[PDB]
């Protein structure tokens, strides 16, 4: 209905440009006000740059004024955030906001977000390693199985068990820069007889890489 | 700039209670006969949600156990009935005066009653030994309040250096946290000891709930 | 600047007599 | 009787900048003699006339030939603020009131060998549109082309064009673009000019005015 | 304004208007209405470094249409635009080419109907009108105005000076004057009356003044 | 007395059409330089204020009567009740200027402190509405400021703006006006 879809995330070496977009759908976009604003790692949200209402009176926050350019494009519905000089603090989640409409009133209908990955880094592939227990830990009823993802990097990574089936007790923890490239982990519950009979198997999808990898947990 | 400072930045509240929330600004964020001061819920993977608008006034239709209060510099978030339906963290943000700031959010957990923590360690697999390293993983699964300690041991001897920890915010279901623990050592001083030991400590016991493998037994 | 609910000083603030502070 | 008096409440407060003088109490002072002493200037602005000071384009008060052809030597904002004035007279004095009116001058003094000679253009590019970067639509504009020769020095007048009669000295946050436009300068061509230095200075016009003296700075 | 012949069954009061190469003949004047004053103030300020200069091309009738009267829109249903607007030929291309510019307006508004119609028109032009209330629209004859009454006129005529806080203005960014018409009394039809109403305008930018030379590529 | 009404002319009969007899007026009062030359309050909400005639209440006499004009010109008067240095600075200053001192500042002489200030602003006028900063006569601060006050000196208007009253809620609006105690 109102439609925010923005795109053009990437990882990118410091100094580095990129330029996203924000196509919109479901308003007349030519007639309103427009925000981006980011949202960091450490989840605090910071307001980027707003255009005025289908022209240009554009306004920024200081850590941002000369290197990044917000724009838009009324013919084709379509607002951009052109960004030089990427700062590694600018690896963050960008969001493209409808800024105004009867008055000033918050920042409602908010777009959905493109990851940006600042880093010197330059996307690497996930290692991936069944944790499955030592001997001495198969007991009692339920039975914990493990999947460590190793040194990857831009995020995201996606760890499904069994292709979808043990969506049940599955805990998946949040990511890490154990040295600017992640790790992740994830652990089922599963009933002790289920495995080791029943092969419980980890998907792991680094859409980045172009990896989907699966191992198998096999006991001892 | 103006500044915005959000009291509590974490809260546990059992279901049905009442959550406050404050926001004070640095200097007023009155203009005109407006408080541009807004309230929004942040649940994990969602955009933002405007919630509440010139500091008192909702937003669409978001339920009315909801409501914002606050003139100048001295703002609240009152939620009275607490359900499930609210674990998240809130913000609030002003658009009086450029540079649009931001308070830094609170997350607001569910009190309930108190779960104490699944303990598992795992070695390193044979083939991250192989490539030359090793990781020791502990999981402290479902446990409530979230405030516990683990600890690494290698020998007996405490272990501080490359522990990495990670925890799952509030589970919408039973209101537990859970969290991993990762000692992560290269293969040739892994192999230069004996037991692995995740000691760790939440308040619902006397002891340290310890779990660990020996590499003899193995 | 048109009508309007905002402030001068703000980035709403080209649309204010309204209070854009009435006037520039 | 006496003569019977109303204390006004709200007068008499001290007031920095009163019109008054308080009384006195050493008296029958005599200074010395100070009849004809050189230099006496009266008025800021007459100064700010008669001496041109320097503009300035990365630490250095000339502009650079680059080379033969088309170049856009220079282009910057019409404010007492911009940043090529800075070390500017007009600016340091400028500085203090917070409106003006008034024509700014320019003066470009070629540096050159005898044996380099080159043509340039200037022009006031008022607000509405974006600078140009290259004559031909700068063309259009309030400008002045001129060559080099025996004189060094071409004086030009910057106008002001403006909705109100005075403008700010001053620069406030929520101008993106010189509220006054730019005035860039440009090179038509040249021939053993390259490297050569064009330096620029900028003095008071004479209809040029400073009102509304006001202190903003540290302390 | 007068008409010979005698008296008749039809109208007089004959009127014809010229601005450049354009006129704008009306048998049923009812004189023409003047502004705030009768010359403008001076149009060489020192705003202008005496840098400006006068269009006389730019002085011409140029056509614009309003909205249709109909029996449906009753009292205080009313019709506003800022002028210039979109402006077109000589005079629009003024304002591509100078920063800064000035002129009053000539206008003469025409809702041509038949006198069987019943039902009556407020025309008036206002400076920096920004939305009445409804009561306010009672004291809309504070401003430049004339009506057109059916059984009476059918144009409105009113010629008005340029205003502003400032000697010369940035069209492309604030207009002073703002034209509107406004229902009094809705419109009747009777048994031959005509049906509906079309309204237009016929404009002419006066004495129109430009400063300030812009930079082109066209 | 028949006119041509759609003419827009001016028309103003009198008394004496029927016989009467029109008399004499002193619309003293009614005299827009003179309704304006007094004191209004002004709703201070900081220790530090932008100076503006806009801010009177637009029911209150002055602000009412003000409204009641598009463009307007005046030299200013103002009567605060503060504490410590009052300092002034004109139209268009850094605000980082209300902290020095070598401005106007007056110094405390309680209740009040009462200045005349100069139109300072850098039109030719200033308006009460617009179609589209400036608009100001400067800003005062000091340490503290309890109260404000300003009244227009000289003013000018021009183009008449409406100007309403209470809608009455009945045939008239009835209401209790000063009476002598009853005894």
């Amino acid at each position: 209905e109102v439609m925010l879809v923005e795109s053009g995330g990437g990882l990118v070496k410091p100094g580095g440009s990129l330029k996203l977009s924000c196509t919109a759908s479901g308003f007349i976009f030519n007639r309103c006000a427009m925000s981006w604003v980011r949202q960091t790692p450490e989840k605090r949200l910071e307001w980027v740059a707003t255009i005025s209402s289908g022209g240009t009176y554009t306004y920024y926050p200081d850590s941002v004024k000369g290197r990044f350019t917000i724009s838009r494009d009324n013919a084709k519905n379509t607002l951009y955030l052109q960004m030089s000089s990427l700062r590694s603090a600018d690896t963050a989640m960008y969001y493209c906001v409808r800024r105004e409409d009867g008055g000033d009133e918050g920042f409602a209908y908010w777009g959905q977000g493109t990851v940006v990955t600042v880093s010197a880094a330059k996307t690497t592939p996930p290692s991936v390693y069944p944790l499955a227990p030592g001997s001495a830990a198969a007991a009692a009823s339920m039975v914990t199985l493990g999947c460590l993802v190793k040194g990857y990097f831009p995020e995201p990574v996606t760890v499904t068990w069994n292709s979808g089936s043990l969506s049940s007790g599955v805990h998946t923890f949040p990511a890490v820069l154990q040295s600017d490239l992640y790790t992740l982990s994830s652990s089922v519950t599963v009933p002790s007889s289920t495995w080791p009979s029943e092969t419980v198997t980890c998907n792991v999808a680094h859409p980045a890489s172009s990896t989907k990898v699966d191992k198998k947990i096999v006991p001892r | 700039d103006i500044v915005l400072t959000q009291s509590p930045a974490s809260l546990a509240v059992s279901l049905g209670q009442r959550a406050t929330i404050s926001c004070r600004a640095s200097e007023s964020v009155d203009s005109s006969g407006h408080s541009f001061m807004h309230w929004y819920q942040q649940k994990p993977g969602q955009p933002p949600k405007l919630l509440i608008y010139r500091a008192s006034n909702l937003e669409s239709g978001i339920p009315d156990r909801f409501s914002g209060s606050g003139s100048r510099t001295d703002f609240t978030l009152t939620i009275d009935p607490v359900e499930a339906d609210d674990v998240a963290t809130y913000y609030c943000q002003q658009s009086n005066e450029v540079p649009l700031t931001f308070g830094a959010g609170t997350k607001l957990d569910l009190k309930r009653a108190d779960a104490a923590p699944t303990v598992s360690i795992f070695p390193p697999s044979s083939e991250q030994l192989t490539s030359g390293g090793a990781s020791v993983v502990c999981f402290l699964n479902n446990f409530y309040p979230k405030d516990i300690n683990v600890k690494w041991k290698i020998d007996g001897s405490e272990r501080q250096n490359g522990v990495l920890n990670s925890w799952t915010d509030q589970d919408s279901k039973d209101s537990t946290y859970s969290m991993s623990s990762t000692l992560t050592l290269t293969k040739d001083e892994y192999e230069r000891h004996n037991s692995y030991t995740c000691e760790a400590t939440h308040k619902t016991s006397t002891s340290p709930i310890v779990k660990s493998f020996n590499r003899n037994e193995c | 600047t048109t009508a309007y609910t905002a402030s001068a000083r703000g980035d709403l603030a080209h649309l204010t007599t309204t209070a854009a502070r009435t006037l520039p | 009787g006496i003569f019977p008096v109303a204390c006004s409440d709200g007068y008499g407060n001290m007031v920095t900048t009163d019109p008054k003088t308080a009384d006195p109490a050493y008296g029958k002072v005599y200074n010395p003699p100070r009849t004809a002493l050189p230099g006496r200037f009266t008025n800021y602005l007459d100064v700010a006339e008669a001496c041109p000071t320097f503009l300035m384009f990365e630490n250095v008060p000339y502009v650079s030939t680059r080379t033969d052809g088309q170049r856009l030597l220079a282009k910057f904002d019409v404010s007492l603020a911009a940043k090529h004035m800075s070390n500017t007279y007009l600016a340091g004095l400028a500085q203090y009131y917070t409106q003006y009116t008034g024509t700014i001058n320019l003066h470009f003094m070629f540096t050159g060998p005898t044996d380099a000679k080159a043509r340039y253009m200037v022009a006031y590019v008022p607000p509405g549109m974006d600078a140009p970067d290259n004559p031909e639509e700068a063309a259009h504009c309030i400008h002045a082309e001129w060559d080099t020769g025996l004189n060094s020095k071409f004086t030009f007048s910057i106008p002001y064009i403006s909705a109100a009669d005075y403008t700010y000295t001053a620069s406030h946050e929520a101008e993106t673009t010189c509220v006054q436009g730019w005035v860039c300068v440009y090179q038509i061509t040249h021939g053993k000019a390259d490297a050569d230095a064009l330096v620029v200075s900028a003095s008071a016009g004479k209809d040029f005015e400073l009102r509304l003296p006001v202190d903003a700075r540290q302390q | 304004d007068k008409k010979t012949e005698e008296t008749t069954l039809l109208e007089d009061r004959i009127l014809t208007t010229r601005n450049g190469h354009t006129t704008s003949t009306t048998q049923s004047s009812v004189g023409v209405t003047f502004g705030y004053a009768t010359a403008e103030d001076s149009t060489s300020g020192p705003n202008t470094s005496a840098l400006e200069t006068r269009v006389h091309q730019a002085e011409r009738f140029f056509k614009m249409a309003l909205f249709d009267w109909v029996p449906s829109q009753n009292f205080g249903h009313m019709h506003k635009v800022v002028l210039p607007h979109e402006p077109k030929g000589v005079y629009g291309g003024l304002v591509k080419s100078y920063a800064y510019m000035r002129n009053g307006w000539d206008v003469e508004v025409t809702a041509v109907g038949n006198q069987f119609n019943g039902g009556c028109l407020l025309v008036a032009l206002v400076p920096e009108m920004g939305d009445i209330s409804d009561r306010e629209k009672y004291q809309l004859t504070l401003y430049p105005h004339q009506f057109i009454n059916p059984r009476t006129n059918m144009t409105a005529h009113i010629t008005v000076p340029y205003v502003g806080v400032n000697r010369y203005d940035q069209y492309k960014q604030h207009r002073p004057w703002t034209l509107v018409v406004m229902v009094v009394a809705p419109l009747t039809t009777n048994t031959a009356g005509a049906q509906q109403i079309k309204v237009y305008a016929n404009i002419a930018p006066t004495n129109v003044h430009v400063a300030g030379e812009l930079p082109s590529k066209e | 007395t028949t006119t041509t009404g759609e003419s827009a002319d001016p028309v103003t009969t009198t008394v004496e059409n029927y016989g009467g007899e029109t008399q004499v007026q002193r619309r003293h009062h009614t005299d827009v330089a003179f309704v304006l030359d007094r004191f209004v309050k002004v709703t201070v909400s900081d220790n530090q204020h932008t100076l503006d005639v806009m801010q009177a209440h637009k029911d209150n006499i002055v602000g009412a009567l003000l409204r009641a004009a598009t463009y307007y010109f005046s030299d200013l008067e103002i009567a605060v009740t503060h504490t410590g240095k009052l300092t002034w600075v004109p139209n268009g200053a850094p605000v980082s200027a209300l902290n020095n001192t070598t401005n106007p500042t007056a110094y405390h002489k309680g209740p009040v402190t009462r200045l005349a200030l100069p139109y300072t602003a850098p039109h030719r006028v200033l308006a009460t509405a617009y179609t589209g900063t400036s608009f100001n006569f400067g800003a005062v601060k000091a340490e503290t400021i309890t109260e404000l006050l300003v009244r227009m000196k000289r003013a000018e208007l021009y183009c008449p703006r409406p100007i309403l009253p209470i809608q009455p809620t009945g045939d008239r609006h009835k209401q209790p006006l000063v009476a002598p105690a009853k005894q």
